[PDB]
Parts: C-alpha cells; sequence; structure tokens
C-alpha cells in the first residue's frame, strides 16, 4: 500500500 | 486474540504492526525511536506500522517507518523461546501524538492476580483461523508461578510469566506475537508462546519484561 522502501 | 473484544480505535496507541508485505506480528513503542517485539518474529526486513486500528485500510493517522536495526536479544534461545525479545530501531522517528504513544518500561515486575490488556491481530478462533482487520483487546490476569509451572513443567523459566486462564476460551494467538501485555500502565510482558491457543490448561506464556530494563537500556543508548 502506501510507505516504501530505501531501506 | 481468542475470546476477546474489538478495541476501541486507537485506544491502544503504543500498539505496533510489524509487515513484511503482510501483517506478521506485533510489538509496542517505548521510545520515539524503538519497538520491542518477541524475538521468534525474526525476518531480515521489516516495516513497522504505528496508529494502525484496521490493517487492511488506510485511515490516515497511521505512520508507516522502516526498521534500520534488528536486534535479538544475545541469549535468546530457540528451544525453550528464553529471552524470546527483539529491539527495533525505525529509521525515522515517530511523531508522537493521541494516536501513536509509547507505553512505559516496567518500575517493576508485577504482582500475581495483576489486570492486564493484551492485544493484536492474530487469529480469533480457536478451531481454524480467521484472522481480523481491526486490533482485538483482550484483559486477563497475571497467573501464579505455580499455575504456571503446573501447566509447563519444567519448561518455565525466569524470564516467563503466564497471563490468562486455565478454563481456556481467552489467549493470544499465532500472530499476536510481540504483541503488548500492559498491567497498571507499564509493559509487564511480550506474547512469546504457548501450547496452541485458548486451550484449557495452557494458558499463554510470555516474556517477563522487568528482566529485561537495563538491557533495553543498555541496547538503545550503544546504538
Ligand atoms: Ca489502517
Amino acid at each position: 500500500p502506501d510507505a516504501l522502501a530505501l531501506a | 486474540i481468542v475470546g476477546g473484544y474489538t478495541c476501541a480505535a486507537n485506544s491502544i496507541p503504543y500498539q505496533v504492526s510489524l509487515n513484511s508485505g503482510s501483517h506478521f506480528c506485533g510489538g509496542s513503542l517505548i521510545n520515539s525511536q524503538w519497538v520491542v517485539s518477541a524475538a521468534h518474529c525474526y525476518k531480515s526486513r521489516i516495516q513497522v506500522r504505528l496508529g494502525e486500528h484496521n490493517i487492511d485500510v488506510l485511515e490516515g493517522n497511521e505512520q508507516f517507518i522502516n526498521a534500520a536495526k534488528i536486534i535479538t536479544h544475545p541469549n535468546f534461545n530457540g528451544n525453550t523461546l528464553d529471552n524470546d525479545i527483539m529491539l527495533i530501531k525505525l529509521s525515522s522517528p515517530a511523531t508522537l501524538n493521541s494516536r501513536v504513544a509509547t507505553v512505559s518500561l516496567p518500575r517493576s515486575c508485577a504482582a500475581a492476580g495483576t489486570e492486564c490488556l493484551i492485544s493484536g491481530w492474530g487469529n480469533t478462533k480457536s478451531s481454524g483461523s480467521s484472522y481480523p482487520s481491526l486490533l482485538q483487546c483482550l484483559k486477563a490476569p497475571v497467573l501464579s508461578d505455580s499455575s504456571c509451572k503446573s501447566s509447563y513443567p519444567g519448561q518455565i523459566t525466569g524470564n516467563m510469566i503466564c497471563v490468562g486462564f486455565l478454563e481456556g476460551g481467552k489467549d493470544s494467538c499465532q500472530g499476536d506475537s510481540g504483541g503488548p501485555v500492559v498491567c497498571n500502565g507499564q509493559l509487564q510482558g511480550i506474547v512469546s508462546w504457548g501450547y496452541g491457543c485458548a486451550q484449557k490448561n495452557k494458558p499463554g506464556v510470555y516474556t517477563k519484561v522487568c528482566n529485561y530494563v537495563n538491557w533495553i537500556q543498555q541496547t538503545i543508548a550503544a546504538n
């Protein structure tokens, strides 16, 4: 869904 | 959670969901940058979801922060589940508000009979599987050493406490692991193990947090 990686 | 009730929305602000594509374990926010959970929940990559109530829908109060560091207790024993505790450092500080807050560490261990609140999004059925979207709650007392040790002969260490009901029907289950047991405003337990869920004479076993304050403190200061 929503918030991403990196990391 | 078996035999619980749906918690009022955002009424357990320290509760977190650990996600790796989907919810797999719970945890507790103890600092703006640190979450405490169970070591058997270990996974290489984890996203920490705060401010959750309905894990299947974006409600607008959520903060999703990825874990930067995952530290399992150095003496965790996979066979006995002794020292089933893990610390997760967030890549950025959580912002504390009405829906996201910390829970205090214990000032002392808890007396037998102390009323606690257990929460999680784990399995809710005693027969079969059913994972809820809405956070579940359960009120349960800390059991004496006697009732705990008689239930699991030779398997309870000094780092474990039993919380629950010997009649069965009410207990934490798979998916609740790593989640909080809060008694009088203090984090006293972490959902760890048991023989199944909600079986009579087999109450949930929890990591006894009051033994780990020093380790928690030392670890947070070092990293
Ligand atoms: Ca949500």
